[PDB]
């Protein structure tokens, strides 16, 4: 069995093609922890302890544009 | 297209003033290394005297 589908984002992909071509800075952040680690100076870690922000701005995005917007009446998750 | 480009145009503003702090410490490491330096030559005087000597005055 293979099921053809599409997600209910594609006014929103419309969205953000129309108004991110061009750069725009970002200072909220949902989670902003990710980014900051580390409080105490002098402080520095050989893992790749910052790998998981992409992933962690990606998903905040995702889940954002489907969740919030879940809200207006007949919008599916 | 969306998550680099902001944290670039983030970054921008920083970084600029950290470059020109730099270029400022340049500037001023440039002016403090300049001295005027005096030097000190033969007092005439003496090759007067040592003139006297061969005259035998
Ligand atoms: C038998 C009947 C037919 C069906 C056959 C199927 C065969 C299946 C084989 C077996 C497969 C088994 C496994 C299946 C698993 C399915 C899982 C699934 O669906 O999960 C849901 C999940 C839902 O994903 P989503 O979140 O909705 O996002 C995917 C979207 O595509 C949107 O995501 P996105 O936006 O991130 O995607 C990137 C997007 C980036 O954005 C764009 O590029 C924008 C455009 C988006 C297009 C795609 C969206 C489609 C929207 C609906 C359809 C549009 C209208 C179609 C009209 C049809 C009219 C009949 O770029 C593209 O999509 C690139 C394509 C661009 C095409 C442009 C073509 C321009 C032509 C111009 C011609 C001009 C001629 C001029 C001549 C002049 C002469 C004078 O599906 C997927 O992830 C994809 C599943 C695909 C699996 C592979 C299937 C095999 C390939 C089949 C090809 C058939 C072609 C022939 C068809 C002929 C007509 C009938």
């Amino acid at each position: 069995m293979f099921l053809f589908f599409f997600c209910d984002l594609f006014w929103l992909r419309l969205l953000l093609c129309m108004y991110y071509c061009v750069w725009s800075r970002l200072c909220f952040i949902v989670y902003f922890n990710c980014l900051m680690l580390i409080f105490d100076f002098l402080l520095f870690c050989l893992f790749d302890l910052y790998l998981f922000v992409g992933l962690c701005l990606f998903l905040l995005l995702w889940f954002m544009l489907f969740n919030l917007y879940s809200l207006i009446l007949y919008y599916c998750i | 297209d969306i998550m680099v480009p902001s944290f670039v145009y983030n970054k921008l503003p920083v970084i600029h003033f950290l470059q020109e702090k730099r270029a400022e410490q340049k500037l001023r490491r440039v002016l403090d290394e300049t001295y005027t330096e005096w030097t000190e030559e033969l007092d005439q005087a003496h090759v007067t005297d040592a003139i006297t000597r061969s005259l035998n005055i």
